[PDB]
Formats: C-alpha cells, structure tokens, sequence
C-alpha cells in the first residue's frame, strides 16, 4: 500500500502602517488611528513596518 | 460579540473597561520616573498611580471568586 | 397558553418577588465600583449588597431541594 | 417603595446614621488644610478627623462580615 | 477621551491646585539667589519657600497612604 | 389560635428561653458603639456580646439538625 | 458520529454550546507559563479556569439525573 | 518508566517555561554569599528569589484545582 | 539561555535608565581617595552617592510592591 | 465532488469626532459631548480622526 | 556526618562564604579593647562589624523565604 | 515484633529518613537556653526548628492522603 502526500506554499507580506497625535496650543488634541487619549501633551508619531 | 465569553468574563471586562487607560498611564510613568528617579514630583506621580493600580487588581480578583462560590453552590444542588 | 408553573416554580419565585429590586441593585452598584474602584463610600456599599444577594440565592436553592425530597419520598409508595 | 434593604444593608446604614456629619466633615477640614498646609491648628484638627473616619469604616465592615457568617451557617443546615 | 483619573489621583491634585504657584517660586526664589549667594534679602526668601515646600510634599504624600489603607482594609473583606 | 408547638420547636425555644436577654442586649450595644464608634469602653463589650450571640445562634441550630436525623432514622424502617 | 444517545444528544448541547474555551484555557496556560509573573496573564487564567470548572460540573450533573429518570421508568415493565 | 498523566503535563508546562531560573537561583546565592554586602549582587538576587517563589506557588494551585475537577466526575460514575 | 521575567524586567528598566551613575559613582570614588581635601571633589561625591541611594531605594520598594500584587491573586486560584 | 467558495469585500471609514470642555471663571462652566467638566482652566477640546 | 536538610545547606552555604569573619571580629574587639583610643584601630573595627551584621541579616531572611515556600506547597497535599 | 500496619510503614519511612533531627533539635535547645544571646546559636536554632515543623507536617498529611484512599474502595464492597 502506497501513500503519497505532497505540499507546497508561497507567502508575502510587505507594507507599513501609521499612527499618532499632536497637541496645539493647549487647546486642541488630534489622534490619527489610535484608541489612545493622546496621553503625552507633545507630538509623537509611530511608523509600523513589515517586509 | 467576542471570541467566547462566559459571565465571569463579563464581570472582569467591566473592571478592564471601567478603569479606561490605567494600565498605559502606569507603564509609561515608570519610564518617566526611571529616567530621572529623584523628581519629587515625578515620584508622586508615579505613588498615587500605582497604588490605583493595586486596588484595581485586588477588588477584580476578589469578585471572580465570589461569583465562582455562588454557582458551585446552586450547581452541586442538581443532584 | 399561559406558561405552565408548578408549585416548585412557586416557591422559588416566592423570593424573586420577595426582593423587589435587589436583583438590579447589584449590577448597579457594579457599575459604579467599576467607574471609580477606589472610594470608600462605593466599596461599603457594595460589599452589603454582594452579601445579601449571595444569602438570597443559596436560600432559595436549598429550600426547593428540600420541597423535591419530600415528593419524591411519597411517590414511592404508590406501589 | 424605598429602595428594598435587607437586614445588613439596615446594619450597614446605622453607622452612617450615627456619625451625622463626619462624612462632611473630613472633605470641609481636607479642603481648610490644603488651604494652607503649614498650619498647625489646622493639622491638629485634621488629624483627629482622619483618625475617627478611619476607625469608622473599619468597624463598619468587619460587623457586616460577621453578620453573613451567622447567617450563611443557618442556610446550611436546611438540607 | 478625558485622562481617565481615580479618587487618590483626585486628592493628590488638590494640594497642587491648593498651592497655587508655590512650584514655580520654589525656582524663582533659587535662581535669584544663585545670581547672588551672600544676599541676605534672597537668603530669608529662600528658607521660608523651601521650607513650605517641604512640609506641602510631606502632608501629600502621608494623606495619600492612609487613605490607601482604609481602601485595602475594606476589599480583603469581600471573600 | 395559639401555635402548634412539635418537639424541635421545644428544643429551640430551650436556647431562646435560656439567654433570657441578651437578644435586646446585642441590639442597645449596637446603637451606643454605632452612636459614638471610637470609645475603647464601648468595643470592649460589644465584642464579647457579638460573640455570644455567634455561639449561641450555632449552637441551636447544629442541635435540631441532630434531632431531625434521629427522628428520620426511625421513620425509615416503618416500611 | 456513528451512534448517539439521548444522553449523549444532552453532553453535545454542552460541548457545542460553549464554542472555544476547551483551546482558550490550554492557549492561557502556555501563555501564563511563559510569564508566571505578569498580572494581566494571571488575571486572565483565573478567569478562564473558573468557567472551565463550572462548566464540566454542571456537564456531569445533569447525565445523572436523565440517567436516573429512565432507571425509574424501565423497572416498572416487570 | 516514562509514564506521565495529565498532571504531569500540567506541571511540566512550567518547568519548561522557566528555562534556565532552576539553576540561576543557585548561582546568585553562590555569588551573593561569597560577598554579603554587595548592592549589584542584592539588589539580583531579590529578583530572581521573588520570581521563583511565585513559580512554585502558581504551580502547585493549578495542579490542585484539576484534581478537585476530575475527583467531582469519577464519583457521578455510580 | 538567558530567561527574564516581569519583575527582573522592572529592575532592567532601572539599571537602563541610570545610563552610567554605576560606574561615575565608582571613578568619583577613586578621585576623592586621591585627594580628599579638595572641596570640588567632595562636593561632586556627595552628588554622585546620593542619586546612587535613591536609585536603589526606590528600585527594591518597586519590585516588593509588584510581587505582593502577584501573590494577592495566586492567592484565589484555589 | 467539486465544492467552490468564492469571496469579496470592501470597507471605508473616514471622518471626525469631537467633544471637549470650557471654563469661564470659576463659577462657570460647560461640557460639550461629555459626561463632565474637566476640572480645567480655559478651554479643551479633542478631534479624533479616523482614516 | 550528621543529618542536614536543606534549610541546612542553605545556611551553611553563608558560613563556608564567609571563610573567616567570625574570627576576625573576635580578634579585631581583642585588639581594640586592649587599646580603646587609637583611631586605625577604630576603623579597622568599623568594618568587620557592618559585615558580620549585614551577613547575619541575609543568613536569616532566606532561610525565613525558603521555609514559606514548603509550607505553601505542603499546604495543598489534602 | 508488634503488628504495623500499612499506614504505620508509611509513616516510620519519615521517622527512619529523618535519622539524627530527633535529637539534634533537643540539643541545639539545651545548648540555647544557656546563653540566649548568642547569635551562632541562634543562627543554627532556627534552621533545626525550621526543618522539624516541616517534617511533622508532610508526616501527618500523607497519613491522611492514604486514609482516604482506603476508605473510598472499601466503601464499595457492598
């Protein structure tokens, strides 16, 4: 009894995400694509990348 | 909905969601305060966070186990 | 029809309507904790309303255990 | 009508029926004294004031704890 | 979302906001008196802030750690 | 008119008619210690009245279960 | 499956009424294993060990009492 | 003979998840007690020792709460 | 090889923070015991050595505080 | 036996959210869009964005 | 020879680190009290005395440590 | 020699491992009591001690582990 199992696989991930906040003049926070309060008070920024 | 979630999860969830931003609030301090760790007002900072910290934890635990002992208690009178 | 209930289902539903509002109290007062773990005030309070709901509950259970045992004791002896 | 109360919970609220004021008191003399923190006559009565709240609420929750206990080993002997 | 804050954070921040500028001429009265050291006018300024300031952290810090207790006594007895 | 009294009914009303007062003791030590918490004289003998009333509350309630076995026991082998 | 019982038909209802937390629990412990000291691991596990622990309780319960219910009724053919 | 139950499975999983602290414990008291009163060698080995004590305790509760869930359906077998 | 858990982490972050106060408390040291009279030394030194006993102060009461929050839920897994 | 699935999706999210808080004397003061006053001097506001 | 555990291993492990301390301090007080004023002889005093202190204090709480933990674990044979 | 049960090997394994603590304990008191104040004696008190309170401890809880086990299959003789 003859058994025959035979696999292949191709896989690829490249690209980058972003996000951040700013503060103004104690007035204004503004966050892009975070859940986050914008806790810091100063400008940050976060790049994310994969290849 | 959510991956599962039984009503002891629930109960866990509304500490984790009541306390909004705690947890980031108290990693981050830490790494104020280890920068520069003898700034007064850094380290009061850093004392009153952590001891929210800590009552949060201890009261979340505290009424798992409560909860667990109610149902032993009504499920052991099936039989 | 009317939802069909027996005299079990009476007597345990003697204690729901018994505790008129206790049954909400406790999510209540959850809710509330939750938002702010750390007053003494929220804390006094729903460790009362945690105890009472608890004794509640296992009163409830045992006495409809007790109910069965006894009807289950005179059935046998129909034979 | 009133919001149901069990036994505890008319336990419970003896105490905060007892000390009438005190509950005001603190936050009023808290305030007074962050007014001025280096002062001694207001240090002095601060003092007082947080030593009788805390006496308080400790006594408060340790009565309440042993009332469950009295009643949770009658509720095991029904079965 | 507002920077989510509990009840010791909350007495923390009253003592700051009870002493209004007191942080800031903490370090005027220094750098003044760095300008010049043997300035006897600057060095009585100096003593009586510093000596403010110190006694403002102290009361802080130990208002803090009592009400901590009185919370932790409470929770242990949920079980 | 007058209840029915059984035999266990007997066997309880022993202990209540055994601590002749201490059921309205407990509630008047209760009142003053609530009244005025922080009196060393005032804890000093509600202590010893709680404990009383723990003790005497278990031990009635241990000894009918003790009796209602007895009694089951001998009913069995009727049949 | 090849053959299924009453019984059996009341174990399924358990079994596909809770929908992952047979891997949940294992995922968790691996997890907590790696860190056996950080809070929010511990926090988790706790909870999902409860709901296990209820879970195969009220499971074996039940399979009793069906289990008796049909006893009682079969010995009256006699 | 290298029989090992379910418990044992569940054990092993923190041994294998604490690599290497088994023996770094005993290098740090070594290296400790060779000079008492050094803060670098203190201030280490107060974290090593705390980390194993929480190992050995969420250890041994795991264990104990699956025998109290196995012991709960073996006696329904009646 | 090497393993690290939370509460050794929490020391790390110490020890990363305080970029170099380990070793210019050390060279400050040797200088002083050079020349002990010289004041700008001794007042360097005394600088040096009291940030070097906060930072140990406050890195042990840390690591306690984050072991007793664990072993407040090991507590209740049972 | 031949069994064939076939799937397509598409999302999009975009805009902004805003709330804030505004003092005016002590005696004085509005929330906008939250459950309180941020116990603040001046004013603050927040614009999350979404992209 | 005799029977030793390891509560006894530990221990001992602090006495064969520190080769010979407990003679130095009992020759070191020998030497200073037969002369109490000279000031070398002070300093050389100083030292082996915050040692012998700062070596008993660990001796002591690990051994305390070391207990706790087997009774946690003893704790949970029922 | 007198009948021995079972549970009575079980326990004599622990009193025949633990050869020479029996007495070693009794000694390092007498010696103790002489001078209470002496902190090598003291040092070595507290370890014996320590080492004796486990002892009896894992002793009787054993006892009762194999209680128990008999117990249950005796139970189903009938």
């Amino acid at each position: 009894l003859w058994i025959v199992d035979l696999n292949k696989s191709d896989l690829e991930r490249l690209g980058t995400s972003w996000s951040g906040s700013i503060t103004i003049g104690d007035k204004l926070g503004v966050s892009l694509n975070q859940s986050s309060i914008s806790t810091l008070d100063g400008s940050r920024f976060i790049a994310a990348v994969n290849a | 909905a959510t991956p599962w979630s039984g009503y002891l999860d629930d109960v866990s969830a509304k500490f984790d969601t009541g306390v909004d931003n705690l947890q980031t609030q108290v990693t981050e301090a830490l790494d104020k305060l280890a920068a520069k760790p003898s700034d007064p007002a850094l380290l009061a900072a850093y004392q009153s966070k952590l001891s929210e910290y800590n009552l949060y934890r201890n009261a979340q635990s505290n009424t798992v186990k409560v909860f667990k002992d109610i149902d032993a208690a009504i499920i052991q009178n099936f039989r």
